[PDB]
RNA sequence: UCUUAUAUCU
C-alpha cells in the first residue's frame, strides 16, 4: 500500500 | 485513533512513514520531559550513480548533521581495517554545529532522535540497472577504549570508541534483499526503553581520534567526518544504525534518489538564534508510546520503494 | 489531593515550595526506585553586597556541595574567556566529599537531584538600591573534549567538558526581569524524562580541567571549586543551571540574602557514618510524577520574592 | 542441626502477570528452585533483539583458616565473583588485589584480546544477579560466620593532571563505592557458616537500561595509575587478556560475603551463581541465532519486582532457597 | 500569595 | 521453605 | 475454526 496505511492497520489490530 | 494524541499521533508518523504526508507532522516525542526544545526535521535528497563493479556501503548512524556514511569495496568484500567511510551531511550543519572541533555545543547542547529514515529510488531504465539492495541493522553503541600508552611519566589513555561495528562484515538472518530496481524503504527506532537526551560531543573528526590506530581502538574500520569546518562527528543517539550494501556488476549503469530523514529533538541554548523556534516538548502518550513499540517489532527490515 | 500519596505531595513540596514550610517535607523521589538512600536537605543563607557598577552573575548548577558559583563582569557585559566562577559552599561539604580530590566517595558513590530552588530576598533600603534581576535557564550538561596532544609516543587526549555554558553569555529569551528590590524566587526541574542516579566523580577541581587552554575545552570560560580540601565538582546533575544576573549601577546600594535549596537522595556506602540516617526510596506515584511535569510547565520562569 | 543440599538441575490468582512477566520474578528471585530457567528477558518497554544469557557458575571453594575471604558478586559481564581474602578479623587494604573468577564461556562470549571484547555482543543489561554457598564441611570441624551486605558500586571517571612534558590531563576509569566493602554494612546478614547463605541483587535504577562494552579494561585501576590516584582502596586485576577481563558494569548493588574462619577450621563450600542478562547480538556472531525480541511492557511484573525485593531479607540460608 | 497556593490551584484543576 | 515459595504469597498479598 | 509437541497457572 503505502507505509502509513500499514502502520495503520497494526494500530488497529492492538486497539481492537 | 481516537486514543492517540493529536502529537503521539504526529509521533507515529514521523517516526515510519515520513515520505506518506505533503510536510512532516512529527512535533516531539510524546513521552515525560516537556523541557524547552527545538525539533530539527533534516532531509536529504541525492541523486546518486553507484560505481560498478563494486560494493557501496552506506551506513545511516545516528549521529547528528551527517545524513549518512558511505564507502565503496571490491565486490564480494566487506569493509577491511584499512576502509575509511566519509560522512554526507544533511544541509545547513554548518549553521548547527560550527566550522571547528570545539564548536559543536554553542547552539545546542544534548538531542534525542524522535526518528531516522532512509529510501532509495531507482531511476535507471529497464535495460541499464543491474545489482541489488540489501539491508541490515546493527546496534553499534560509543563506548570507550582503554590502553597503557609509553609516555615518559607513563600514561593509561581512555579514548572514545565504537562498539558494534563488527556486524558491518556480515550479513545476518534479519535483513532485506532484492534487485536493485525495486529500490528500498526503512527506518531505525529508539534502541532503548526510554527516549533520553544525548550530550554534543567536542572535537571528534575521526573515530578512532588521530594518534590512536585502528587495531587499538578495536574498530574494523575507520570512520572520517573529515575537515572541522566542514562536518563532525557531534554525538551518537540511541538508534541502530542501519546497513545498505549496493552491489553493481560491471557495465550496469545503477542510479538513484537517495533521501534520507531524521527527526530530533534538540535542548537550545538561550544565546542560540534558533531558541525562538523553540517549543516544549509535549505531554506524556502512553498509548503512542506502546503502539509505537509494537508497530515497530512488527515491520520487515525493510520494505521495496513502491510501498512507502 | 487524596488521589496523591502521601510522599507524592511531599515531593512535590520540596521541589517547588521550600520556604513554604517551617520544615522541609521532602522525604525522598516517588519513581520506580527503591533502595538505599540517605536524603540530604542542602540549604545556604548568604548576605551579599553586590559590587556596584558590576553586573553579577550567579548560577544554581547541579553540582553536588557547592550552593552555587559567582562572578561579576563590567556592567553591561557578559562573562569572557578570561572570566572565572567561583564555587560557594553549602555547610558541612568536607562532612560529606572529604578534602582530597580522589576521595569524594567514601562516603556517597552516587546521587539523585529531587530539587534545586534559588531566592535572593534584599535588604538594601528603598533609597540605595538601583538595578535589577534576571533570571533565565540553561541545559549546560558535563560532555567531554576529544584533542590530540602532542606528547613523544604521542596521544589523543579525552578530558570532561561542560557543553551549553554558551547561554550564559546573553539573556535567555525564556526570562524574569525586574527592580532588584521585588526580590526573586526561581526553582528549577529534572531535565531528563525520569530520574537516574548519576555518579560521584573524582580529582576534579576546575573544568577546563588543569594544563587545558579553555579555548581546547570549548568553553567560554571557566569554573573553579578552588583548592581541594575546600570544595570540588564532585557531579553534574540532571537539573538546568538556574542563572542570574543582578545589576547594580554606579553608586548602588544593593544588598540580599542568597538563600539556595537542593534536595537530593544519595546512595549511601555500608561503610559510611550517614549510612544509618538512610531510609528506602518511596515507591512509584505516577500522579506525582505527572503532576511534576505539569506543574513546572505552568510556572513562570520566576517570581519576585513575596510571592514564594 | 546440620547442612542442606545442593540444587541439581537441567535433570532431565497470578494470573494479572504476563507469561515472561512471571518468568522474569522467578529468576530475579529464586533460580535455584527450578530445573530449568524461565527466564526470557525484561518485560519492559523494550522490545528489540537480544539474546538472554543465562550463566551458571559451580565452583568448588575452600576457605582458608585464619583469614576472612571477601567475595564480590558484581555486575561485570562474563566473571561470576572476584574473590580475595586478608588476615581474620581485618578487610581489605590499599595492598589487596580481587582476582576474577569467570562464569564458563568466557572466551567464546568476549575474545581472547582486550580490544576483542564488543565482537558478538555490543551492550548488555542485567535481568538477574543471585549467589548460592553451600557449605560441604562436616558438622565437627567447621567454624566461623558468613556475612552479606551489599554496596552500590559504580564505575565513574577520575581525572588527575600528568607530568607529561608537553605536559597534560588524565581521564581514566575508577570503581566509586569500593569503600563500602571496608566494613560489615548495617544492613547486613551474618550466620553459622555451615548453614550457607543463598542472597540476590536487583536492578539499582528506576528502569533497565543498556549499559556498553567496554574494551581494554584488564585491571582496574588501569596499569600505570596507582591505586592512590583512581582513589580505589583495593584493586580488581582480571589477569590476562587471553583469560578474562571487565567487559562492562551492570546497574546492579554488588553483593559483599565475608566469610571467616579461625584457626583450625576445615570450612568448604559449592558456590553456585546465577546471572541473567540480555544482550545486543551483533549479525556477524553466531549467538545472534538464539536472538529473540525483548518480551514486551508488564506493568505488574515490573512493580512486583520492585515490592518483592524490598520485602526480601538481605540474605537468606540454603535450606530456604 | 504564596507559591503553594499557587501550586495548589494548579494541581487541582489538572484533576478535575 | 523455598524463595520462589515465599515470593509467590508476597506477591498474591500485593496482589490482593 | 478442531486434533499435536511444549511451556503456564489456581
Ligand atoms: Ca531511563
Ligand atoms: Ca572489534
Ligand atoms: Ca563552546
Ligand atoms: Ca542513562
Ligand atoms: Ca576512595
Amino acid at each position: 500500500a503505502s507505509m502509513w496505511e500499514r502502520v495503520k492497520s497494526i494500530i488497529k489490530s492492538s486497539l481492537a | 485513533l481516537t486514543r492517540l494524541s493529536q502529537p503521539g499521533l504526529a509521533f507515529l508518523k514521523c517516526a515510519f512513514a515520513p515520505p506518506d504526508f505533503n510536510t512532516d507532522p512529527g512535533k516531539g516525542i510524546p513521552d515525560r520531559f516537556e523541557g524547552k526544545v527545538v525539533t530539527r526535521k533534516d532531509v536529504l535528497n541525492q541523486s546518486i550513480n553507484f560505481t560498478a563493479n563494486r560494493d557501496t556501503f552506506i551506513l545511516i548512524a545516528p549521529t547528528p548533521g551527517v545524513a549518512y556514511w558511505v564507502a565503496d569495496v571490491p565486490a564480494g568484500t566487506f569493509p577491511i581495517s584499512t576502509t575509511t567511510f566519509n560522512a554526507v551531511n544533511f544541509p545547513g550543519f554548518n549553521s548547527m554545529f560550527g566550522n571547528a572541533a570545539a564548536s559543536r555545543s554553542d547552539q545546542v547542547s544534548s538531542f534525542r532522535y524522535a526518528s531516522m529514515n532512509v529510501g532509495i529510488y531507482p531511476t535507471s531504465n529497464l535495460m541499464q540497472f543491474a545489482g541489488s539492495i540489501t539491508v541490515w541493522k546493527c546496534p553499534v553503541k560509543l563506548s570507550n577504549v582503554q590502553f597503557p600508552v609509553a609516555t615518559t611519566p607513563a600514561t593509561s589513555a581512555l579514548v572514545h570508541t565504537l562498539v558494534g561495528l563488527d556486524g558491518v562484515l556480515a550479513v545476518g538472518p534479519d535483513n532485506f534483499s532484492e534487485s536493485f530496481i525495486k529500490g528500498v524503504f526503512s527506518q531505525s527506532v529508539c534502541n532503548e526503553p526510554d527516549f533520553e537526551f544525548s550530550d554534543i560531543l567536542e572535537g571528534i573528526q575521526t573515530l578512532p581520534p588521530a594518534n590512536v590506530t585502528v587495531a587499538t581502538s578495536g574498530q574494523p574500520f575507520n570512520l572520517a567526518a573529515g575537515a572541522e569546518a566542514v562536518s563532525g562527528i557531534v554525538g551518537w543517539g540511541n538508534m541502530d544504525t542501519i546497513v545498505i550494501r549496493v552491489s553493481a556488476p560491471t557495465g550496469a549503469v545503477n542510479s538513484a534518489i537517495l533521501k534520507t530523514w531524521a527527526c530530533l529533538e534538540y535542548r537550545p541554548n538561550p544565546n542560540a538564534m534558533l531558541y525562538q523556534f523553540g517549543h516544549d516538548s509535549p505531554p506524556c502518550d502512553e498509548v503512542a508510546l506502546q503502539e509505537y513499540r509494537t508497530v515497530a517489532r512488527s515491520l520487515p527490515v525493510a520494505v521495496i520503494a513502491a510501498q512507502n
